[PDB]
């Protein structure tokens, strides 16, 4: 039983250590994720459709 | 997330009738094949029963053939082990281990502890 | 076009309907590679690509000669009779090779693994073409097609060609699906001897004599009826070349099923939808 | 450069070409197989008798010139539903099953549900199993001792018995030959129960003799190749 | 009194204190803001390379930073490290194990990984002197199989094998540095976020544990899935990622929001996932299924952006170049299918 006991012990330091963060709001989350989505879709040949010119696979 | 605990089991009388409601919440409980396994004292954990996605592919092990019954819930998210003519030796932690991939037939839920979709356990002992 | 608008249109129609089973399996066997890397499907190429060819350099000029009475490309009959010749028993010894094929990967599935590499795909699908090329092209380079330029074989390379153009191959390739089907049904005895055992037949004993009656049956039903023609013809109560060109197209009637019977797996008939 | 660089990268391409089609030779004339078991179900055996075969892991043996690859998972974790999805161009899946194992536990039902999650897996349904039905000479004193019986896990057995289509070991109790194939049509009563053609139970009798186990494998492999090809062909 | 219990229960009402914590921070979701920026629309990739070289099915793969050399695992015994601008293999690497289940290249192209059910890291340097390739490091540490792992550096990786652990390697000497545990299902995928400082790996517990190098603990516990998560990629932010799983559904997790933000689900598509990466911007989702199509699926649109034709069997392996030139998906065909 023991051996479960410390199972529990590591899920509950785990739950702990996990409980004591930063969580941001997922409205912010989504935001600063969109914007680093539109501020790197300059440079996404897969986004927007490449041209056989500077893609080495066309 | 994946959470499965079973309510009732506890201390009855070998021969009479228990039932185990494992609350299945947390994924599409229509869509996987979920079944009952159970851990004797001093035994590995053994599949008990199973029923299909929907209640059609219903199968039980042969120490439990005849005597428990399964019935899946699918409109409250619960998997039912009717126990009927309990026998001395289910004397076990009966756990609401899930088949981890849906829409599949096959699953390894019978393996040993620290499986993922597996009940806490009740453990459901009879008396002699 | 009254009376002879049917078999004018029964022709054409068995000329696009040769065309486009074999142009099928070509783009299914060139634009994807779950047709072209198994070395079993290599000879299946072999036999859509001889049907191809049967149906763009032997078929239509035989089909525009019958609906036009007279015969186009008069100074090309010879050219016309080696390619005949040369399709029609390419046709037969890439089904020999298909056939030979499956009884090497049925009787020893092991050394078919083995030895039936990729190289030795190409080497059995070069001995049927070169086998044709000395059955069409040397004999008709050196005139032994004869004894307005209609198809009459010599009777002794008749008797020396379709001997070897078909009954050669018809006598192997009887035996190979014959040991095809006597391996079938002992596996498919096996089968019985678990499937039935575990409920504890015929249903599927009779899908192996159905599928090499297609296989099998279907080519000797097509082919033989022309090849026991061309083998009294030349000798000679016969019949004459007039209604002799009606088995002569139910021979290449094979042609036009080959790949709806050897191209009808599951594998193929994947590609055959997205194509 | 222009044609220095690229013509070596083709010709480095070319070399790795041919080495890739010499070892294609010899991995499509091996033939893979996946030795697993229920745990303890006589698998060791197996590995003993297989070529006298970095401890458990793989093991090679070559009988009538066909090399196979017998990989043994006896060190892996009990969870079996991601590696064993790597045997999906696997030939034969060899489940090495403790036939006196029905009591101790009830090892049968632990195999059949493993059994049955191999056969009916989304991968490793295109492939056969080769059941051995191993620690067969336990069973040969097991059903009449009364220490495992065959009822208190599957009460199946009153309403079987033994075959017409069995072959029974001469010199056996028929109540062995019902429970020794009772445990093999419990086997395939659910290997049938799929009916895709794709793959088919070899159930054999192992442990009971001492004979080349590894030549069974062979007669299996070699219709698992005869099946497979004649599904390929629609002839079975 | 019933410690094991009272654990249990501790641990029960923590659950309930993060899942609450979770749904303050998550007033909205991602698909709440799909009204303020462009779709992306059914883009439909080609097939631009073909690579056929491999004799067993393709279990996994990666690629360089240099976007052109990529390495792929196959159950042969083959590490294939092709040329994906000129259709040519590099190396044939003869491997110790047939079944292997994982594949990293190197940040700087000298090393690969491998690995599979051998539970043995097999190292192997590409541009050493001796000419063909051979063993670097044997990371023999591990008892279940090795499914996934990422290249840090030349010096020290982390490795997700089968046996609920994940633990960062050293090719130095050959020592598990930090083990992380706390994985209660078999790890199947892992990733490294583009500052390399920490890592998320996607477990057999639909819980894709965030770790942290550095310290060898775990960070983060994401338990929005429901299956077996086979696949798993860092957002190319840093801060977040998605999951590929066997419940037909993606999801995109967040590591400063502690939950997911985005369901890639579709009713059509039943069958699991175990290819996961994203593009330059993050904006395509190449989402791996197991139907033998690949759907590129939009991180902010909730819809796939057009699956991907060709392979035949299931696809355990892709990835997208580090500047989003290329996605090369392999899957159980023993081909390797680059889409761009
Ligand atoms: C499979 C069999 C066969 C069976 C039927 C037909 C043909 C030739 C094609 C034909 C036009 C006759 O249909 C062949 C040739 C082929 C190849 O020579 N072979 C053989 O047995 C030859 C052989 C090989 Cl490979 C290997 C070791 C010994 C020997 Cl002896
Ligand atoms: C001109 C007359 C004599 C007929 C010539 C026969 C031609 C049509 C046949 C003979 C050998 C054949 C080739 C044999 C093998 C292969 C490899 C396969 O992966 C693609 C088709 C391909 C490349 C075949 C194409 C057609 C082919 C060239
Ligand atoms: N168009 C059939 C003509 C033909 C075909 C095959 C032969 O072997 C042969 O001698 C003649």
């Amino acid at each position: 039983n023991t051996a479960s006991i410390a199972q529990a012990r590591k899920l509950v330091e785990q739950l702990k250590m996990e409980a004591n963060i930063d969580r941001i709001k997922v409205s912010k989350a989504a935001a600063d994720l969109m914007a680093y989505c539109e501020a790197h879709a300059k440079e996404d040949p897969l986004l927007t459709p490449v041209p056989a010119s500077e893609n080495p696979f066309r | 997330q994946v959470q499965l605990q079973e309510s009732g089991g506890g201390l009855v009388q070998p021969g009479g009738s228990l039932r185990l409601s494992c609350a299945a919440s947390g994924f599409t409980f229509s869509n996987y094949k979920m079944n009952w396994v159970r851990q004797a004292p001093g035994k590995g954990l053994e599949w008990v029963s199973d029923i299909s996605q929907s209640g059609a592919s219903i199968s039980y092990t042969g120490s439990v053939k005849g005597r428990f019954t399964i019935s899946r819930d699918n409109a409250k998210n619960t998997l039912y082990l009717q126990m009927n003519s309990l026998k001395p030796e289910d004397t076990a932690v009966y756990y609401c281990a899930r088949c981890p991939a849906p829409f599949t037939r096959d699953c390894f839920d019978v393996t040993s502890t620290t499986y993922a979709y597996r009940g806490q356990g009740t453990q459901v002992t009879v008396s002699s | 076009f009254s009376v002879r608008i049917l078999t004018a249109c029964f022709l054409s129609l068995l000329i696009l309907s040769t065309l486009l089973g074999n142009t099928l399996v070509c783009a299914a066997v060139i634009r994807f590679r779950h047709l072209r890397s198994k070395v079993t499907n290599f000879f299946v190429i072999s036999l859509a690509v001889s049907d191809l060819l049967v149906a763009v350099l032997v078929m239509p000029w035989k089909a525009v000669a019958e609906i036009a009475g007279f015969w186009p490309f008069g100074s090309f009959c010879n050219i016309w009779v080696a390619f005949d010749i040369m399709c029609s028993t390419a046709s037969i010894l890439n089904l020999c090779v298909i056939s030979v094929d499956r009884y090497w990967a049925i009787s020893s599935p092991f050394r078919y693994e083995r030895k039936m590499t990729p190289k030795a795909a190409f080497i059995l699908i070069s001995v049927a073409w070169t086998l044709s090329v000395l059955i069409s092209f040397i004999p008709v380079q050196l005139s032994w097609h004869k004894a307005n330029c209609d198809s009459s074989l010599s009777r002794t390379y008749a008797i020396s060609s379709s001997v070897i153009s078909f009954y050669i191959p018809v006598a192997i390739m009887i035996v190979t699906y014959t040991r095809i089907y006597r391996i079938a049904q002992k596996q498919i005895r096996r089968i019985a001897a678990l499937e039935r055992a575990a409920v504890h037949s015929f249903k599927r004993e009779t899908k192996v004599l159905k599928t090499l009656s297609v296989i099998m049956g279907v080519f000797v039903c097509c082919w033989l009826p022309f090849f026991i023609l061309n083998c009294i013809l030349p000798f000679c109560f016969c019949i004459d070349s007039n209604t002799f060109d009606v088995f002569v197209w139910f021979g290449w009637a094979n042609s036009s099923l080959n790949p709806i019977i050897y191209a009808f797996n599951a594998d193929f008939r994947k590609a055959f939808s997205t194509l | 450069d222009q044609r220095n660089e690229e013509k070596a990268q083709r010709e480095a391409n070319k070399k790795i070409e041919k080495q890739l089609q010499k070892d294609k030779q010899v991995y499509r004339a091996t033939h893979r197989l996946l030795l697993l078991g229920a745990g303890e179900s006589g698998k060791s055996t197996i590995v003993k008798q297989m070529r006298i075969l970095t401890g458990i892991f793989e093991t090679k043996f070559q009988v009538d010139k066909v090399n196979f690859h017998m990989f043994d998972v006896g060190a892996q974790r009990d969870e079996r539903r991601k590696w064993i999805q790597c045997f999906n161009d696997v030939t034969a899946i060899i489940f090495v099953v403790a036939s006196s194992s029905y009591n101790m536990t009830n090892r049968l039902q632990e195999a059949l549900n493993l059994f049955k999650s191999i056969w009916n897996n989304r991968w490793l349904r295109t492939i056969s199993v080769i059941l051995f039905l191993n620690k067969q000479d336990l069973l040969a004193e097991k059903v009449l001792a009364g220490k495992s019986k065959i009822e208190d896990y599957f009460p199946e057995f009153a309403r079987y018995t033994t075959p017409e289509d069995a072959t029974p070991e001469p010199g056996e109790d028929p109540r062995v030959t019902r429970a020794k194939y009772f445990i093999r049509d419990e086997f395939l009563r659910i290997s049938t129960a799929s009916g895709d053609g794709r793959h088919y139970c070899y159930p054999h009798f192992t442990c009971s003799v001492d004979t080349e186990n590894i030549r069974r494998v062979f007669n299996d492999c070699r219709d698992i190749i005869q099946r497979m090809h004649l599904r390929q062909y629609e002839l079975l | 009194g019933s410690e094991l219990d009272q654990l249990r229960q501790e641990a029960e009402q923590l659950k309930n204190q993060i899942r609450d914590a979770r749904k303050a921070c998550a007033d909205a979701t991602l698909s709440q803001i799909t009204n303020n920026i462009d779709p992306v629309g059914r883009i439909q990739m080609r097939t631009r390379r073909t690579l056929r070289g491999h004799l067993a099915k393709i279990y996994a793969m990666h690629w360089g930073t240099d976007s052109r050399l990529l390495v792929s695992a196959s159950q042969d015994g083959k590490l294939i490290i092709w040329d994906s601008y000129t259709t040519n293999k590099v190396h044939a690497i003869p491997l110790r194990s047939s079944w292997v289940m994982t594949c990293a290249y190197a940040p700087s192209g000298n090393y690969v990984a491998c690995g599979g059910l051998d539970n043995i890291c097999s190292i192997y340097n590409l541009k050493t002197r001796e000419g063909n390739v051979r063993v670097s490091r044997e990371l023999a540490g591990h008892t279940g199989y090795l499914s996934c792992c990422r290249f840090l550096d030349d010096n020290q990786i982390v490795t997700s094998s089968g046996d609920t652990t994940c633990a960062l390697w050293d090719i130095e000497t050959g020592q598990q540095t930090t083990t992380f545990t706390g994985h209660t299902g078999d790890v199947m995928s892992l990733s490294l976020a583009p500052d390399t400082r920490l890592f998320v790996s996607g477990a057999c517990d639909a819980s894709a544990k965030l770790w942290d190098v550095r310290e060898g603990m775990c960070r983060q516990t994401f338990t929005g899935h429901e299956s077996d998560i086979n696949a798993i990629c860092f957002f190319p932010n840093g801060n977040a990622f998605a999951t590929g799983s066997d419940d037909a559904t993606c999801r995109l997790f967040d590591l400063r929001a502690d939950q997911e933000l985005m369901t890639y689900s579709h009713d059509n598509i039943i069958c699991g996932i175990t290819s996961v990466s994203f593009s330059k911007s993050g904006r395509l989702l190449l989402a791996g299924y197991d139907d033998f199509n690949c759907n590129v699926w939009d991180a902010l649109k909730a819809d796939r952006a057009g699956v991907l034709a060709g392979h035949d069997n299931r696809v355990s392996c892709l990835g997208v170049t580090d500047d989003g030139m290329a996605v090369a998906t392999g899957s159980w065909d023993s081909f390797l299918k680059i889409w761009n």
